[PDB]
């Protein structure tokens, strides 16, 4: 019965579940962010540099955005790898308890 | 998909399992614009017909707004010398709708050019006329020798000579105050390094090519932050909702369908955007409703197939996508909590699992 | 909506706690 | 005409804390339930704003433009009828009216001559019960022009004796690259002498693409030349500053509070 | 200087030992071509070399 009553006391007592379900939310909103920002570039929408210009002079417009925006999934990826790692670890431990 | 498992897993044969492959898209079905009930011309004819342009010390910017422009015939016409675009590709401002237009109407010697241009220097380009270093737009100019050049002396395009600091742009000053360019302080309209801020243009027919003078007009404009008020010539088509269209809303591109809003905007608003800062509603500049957007479902194709000896039939999952989009082939389709399946036979009974599907479901190979 | 994707776990939530109940099950 | 109306006695200014006020849209982009952040000229929050009040008092000085200025007034019979701004306000270089005293708002941009004092006079002030613009002393001289702005006339209602405020009215000015912006948002409120204690959003009333220098500015009051009696009418003043903010979209899309970041 | 050589003799002056005002170098209209490549034009009067 403390069991029920402990985890109905308090909402954070499922800290060390939460904090995982909220970074991969923050992880994928600081993500999709970055598609906000123009890393130099004279808009942050593809689109608007295909309508904006020709074929020869946004080649090099693009390319300002494909390498930021790439190197964000690498970040992002490689960020993930790590919680992945260290889940994949505590699951090994769970398994024990198990 | 078994040639595509086969492409994508680099291999003649497959072992049995389920691989992602090129995930699912809907292609657009059509394509529409969307543009103001707008009719009346630019008055493009008059800004580059104007007799008398100011003097570039004291150069005259005039707004041009809710009209229709043609550059085409400016960028087509002979008769200009150097149409240069800074921000924009020249035969794609017409297909755009600009927020507001600049005119700056002046004539400078036809040497002095190329000063014109954002982020240059020179007497000219710091305290007569300048660009900031973002330029959205094109700079035009053309010889006027025949007309503006006189026998006497074109004298009347004045233009500063003198100035204390370098000013800010689109920045222009008009006073005419004796500059104190020594060390002593001065007053009067005259003295030793007390110079007239002016000097003048001598402008004659018998001069060389490069001195003469050139009507230079210079075109400014910013795009997606303020209401449409001029836009191209592109025609309006009627409006489709919820289908896949290639959707055009006074500039603002995209792919998706477009269905009826519920969020209120207030008259000034008519572009809408997400937590992610990218557009999901507009206001159709035609009729003032509101239009949701949305990118038609596109989601992963997951081969599921046995082994290559062992068949040769495959099932196609279409990851978190409903079975309401793509038919059959590239009578037998099946609903998952993960996505449409095509080409299992869904049963009842259980067995164990062999090949993973999503959300419990699981295929296997069996009469 | 730009690529991103949650694609479900395979094991559904009625099945983890079936196996949790499996689990207490044999344990009492 | 042209009349020097000195009928004030030399008060110095008094201040109030602009607690939440003076928060306006940066941008004409809708959203909603996003919890966004923007740097602009904002006017920082619990700031002394001057204050000024008109009741025999005539408090009307020139006050400097320096980067944005947010005003308000509490408001009662539309005692307020225009504001004046502009760089020298000696007809020497360009200048803005605007007027909004009982039938337009009418906006006109030339290098006027004004009275050293301008105002508008109002006759019938203490007799047959009416309100109508006497005394044009606003401006003299007309010589050039490059724009002017005319809203649909109306008639607004220049009548009322009551106990307390009920009209609170708030404009903020700022020119981006010669661009008056105008946010507005009028509140009826049930106070004596106090700023509204609370939260409201500025919508971007009107835009002008003026594109002129500003420096200093002005406001109007309504009133054989000496002497007249003034209501009870008070407005403050506040400077904006380049503060990044916190800006609350609820669900529906707008302004529901603001966070100044640098404040504490 | 009155005489200037052709491009193989080319003259070399080292300078040394004073302060340069090169404002008045970039304010002069009588030179034609004026192009920097590792500084700015405008502040040649703000360092030393
Ligand atoms: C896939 O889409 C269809 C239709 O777009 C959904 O069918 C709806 O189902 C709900 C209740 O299940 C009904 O109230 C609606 O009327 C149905 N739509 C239509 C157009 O009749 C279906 O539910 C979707 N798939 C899933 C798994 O939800
Ligand atoms: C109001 O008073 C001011 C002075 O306080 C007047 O300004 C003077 O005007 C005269 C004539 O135009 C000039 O000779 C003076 O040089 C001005 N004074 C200053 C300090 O410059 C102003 O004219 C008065 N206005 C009216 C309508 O009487
Ligand atoms: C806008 O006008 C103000 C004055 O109305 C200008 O400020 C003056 O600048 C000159 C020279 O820089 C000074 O001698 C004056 O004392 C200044 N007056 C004030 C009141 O500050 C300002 O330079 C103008 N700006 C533009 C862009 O035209
Ligand atoms: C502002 O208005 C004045 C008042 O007319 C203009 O001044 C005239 O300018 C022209 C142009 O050279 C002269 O021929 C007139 O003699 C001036 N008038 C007077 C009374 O001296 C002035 O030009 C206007 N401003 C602009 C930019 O045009
Ligand atoms: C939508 O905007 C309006 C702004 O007035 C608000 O909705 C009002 O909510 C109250 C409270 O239930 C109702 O009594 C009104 O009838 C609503 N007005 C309208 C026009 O719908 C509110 O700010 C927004 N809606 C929500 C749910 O926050
Ligand atoms: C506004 O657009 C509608 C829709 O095409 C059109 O019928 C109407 O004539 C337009 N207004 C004017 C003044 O032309
Ligand atoms: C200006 O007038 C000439 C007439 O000779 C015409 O050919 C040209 O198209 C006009 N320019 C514009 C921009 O209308
Ligand atoms: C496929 O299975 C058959 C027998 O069922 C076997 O002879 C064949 O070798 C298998 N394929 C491979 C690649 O091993
Ligand atoms: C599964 O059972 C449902 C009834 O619960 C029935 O309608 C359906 O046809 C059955 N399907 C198969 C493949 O047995
Ligand atoms: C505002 O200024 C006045 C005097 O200039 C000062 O007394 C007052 O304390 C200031 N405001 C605050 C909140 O301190
Ligand atoms: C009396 O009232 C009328 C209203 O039409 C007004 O025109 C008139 O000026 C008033 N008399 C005086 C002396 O003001």
């Amino acid at each position: 019965g403390k069991i029920q009553d402990s985890l109905s006391s308090t909402a954070s007592a499922l800290g060390k579940l939460q904090n995982v379900v909220n970074q991969n939310a923050q992880a994928l909103n600081t993500l999709v962010k970055q598609l906000s920002s123009n890393f130099g570039a004279i808009s942050s929408v593809l689109n608007d540099i295909l309508s904006r210009l020709d074929k020869v002079e946004a080649e090099v417009q693009i390319d300002r955005l494909i390498t930021g925006r790439l190197q964000s999934l690498q970040t992002y990826v490689t960020q993930q790898l790590i919680r992945a790692a260290e889940i994949r670890a505590s699951a090994n431990l769970a398994a024990t308890k198990m | 998909p078994l040639s595509e498992t086969k492409c994508t897993l680099k291999s003649f044969t497959v072992e049995k399992g389920i691989y992602q492959t090129s995930n699912f898209r809907v292609q657009p079905t059509e394509s529409i614009v969307r543009f103001p009930n707008i009719t009346n011309l630019c008055p493009f004819g008059e800004v580059f017909n104007a007799t008398k342009f100011a003097s570039v010390y004291a150069w005259n910017r005039k707004r041009i707004s809710n009209c229709v422009a043609d550059y085409s015939v400016l960028y087509n016409s002979a008769s200009f010398s150097t149409f240069k675009c800074y921000g924009v590709s020249p035969t794609k401002l017409n297909d755009l709708c600009f927020t507001n237009v600049y005119a700056d109407s002046f004539v400078i010697r036809g040497d002095e050019v190329r000063q014109i241009a954002p982020g240059q220097t020179g007497k000219i380009a710091d305290y007569n006329y300048k660009l900031p270093d973002d330029f959205t737009g094109c700079v035009i100019a053309w010889n006027s020798n025949n007309l503006d050049s006189k026998v006497g002396g074109n004298y009347n395009y004045l233009y500063r000579l003198f100035r204390k600091s370098n000013l800010k742009p689109f920045e222009r000053d008009i006073s005419t105050e004796i500059y104190q360019a020594g060390s002593t302080p001065c007053n009067g309209v005259k003295g030793f390094n007390c110079y007239f801020p002016l000097q003048s243009y001598g402008f004659q027919p018998t001069y060389g090519v490069g001195y003469q003078p050139y009507r230079v007009v210079v075109l400014s404009f910013e795009l997606l932050h303020a209401p449409a008020t001029v836009c191209g010539p592109k025609k309006s088509t009627n409006l489709v909702k919820n289908k896949c269209v290639n959707f055009n809303f006074n500039g603002l591109t995209g792919t998706g369908v477009l269905t009826e809003s519920n969020k209120k905007f207030l008259p000034f608003q008519q572009f809408g955007r997400d937590i992610a800062d990218t557009t999901d509603a507009v206001r159709d500049p035609q009729t003032l409703e509101i239009l949701d957007i949305t990118p038609c479902s596109f989601g992963g194709v997951s081969v599921i197939t046995p082994g290559t000896n062992t068949s040769n039939q495959v099932a196609v999952l279409y990851q978190g996508v409903n079975c309401t989009e793509v038919p059959v082939a590239i009578s037998n389709v099946f609903q998952t909590r993960a996505g449409c399946l095509i080409g299992a036979e869904h049963v009842n009974n259980s067995y164990e699992c062999d090949i993973p599907i999503g959300a419990g479901i699981c295929a296997s190979y069996q009469t | 909506f730009n690529g991103l994707t949650v694609l479900p776990p395979l094991l559904t939530d009625e099945m983890i706690a079936q196996y949790t109940s499996a689990l207490l099950a044999g344990t009492i | 005409q042209c009349v020097n109306l000195t009928t004030r006695t030399q008060l110095p200014p008094a201040y109030t804390n602009s607690f939440t006020r003076g928060v306006y849209y940066p941008d004409k982009v809708f959203r909603s339930s996003v919890l966004h952040s923007t740097q602009d000229l904002f006017l920082p929050f619990f700031s002394n704003v001057t204050w000024f009040h008109a009741i025999k008092r005539f408090d009307n000085p020139v006050l400097p433009f320096n980067d944005g200025v947010y005003f308000a007034s509490i408001e009662k019979s539309n005692i307020i009828r225009g504001w004046i701004f502009g760089t020298t306000l000696d007809s020497k270089t360009q200048s803005l009216l605007i007027v909004n005293n009982a039938t337009n708002v009418v906006i006109k941009v030339c290098e006027f001559q004004f009275c050293n004092d301008p105002f508008l006079g109002v006759s019938n002030h203490k007799n047959n019960k009416s309100w109508m613009e006497s005394e044009f002393r606003v401006y003299s001289s007309a010589n050039n022009c490059t724009f002017e702005y005319v809203s649909q006339p109306f008639l607004m209602d220049l009548e009322g004796k009551q106990g307390n405020f009920k009209n609170l009215r708030e404009f903020v000015f700022k020119n981006i690259d010669g661009y008056f912006k105008i946010y507005s948002k009028h509140t009826p409120i049930n106070l004596v002498r106090d700023l509204p204690q609370g939260f409201s959003a500025l919508e971007p009333l009107v835009d002008l693409p003026i594109g002129i220098n500003i420096t200093r500015f002005q406001t109007l009051l309504a009133l054989s030349s000496s002497g007249w009696t003034a209501g009870a009418a008070a407005y403050y003043v506040g400077y904006l500053q380049p503060r990044t903010f916190l800006l609350k979209y609820n669900e529906n899309g707008t302004i529901t509070d603001a966070v100044d970041c640098a404040l504490d």
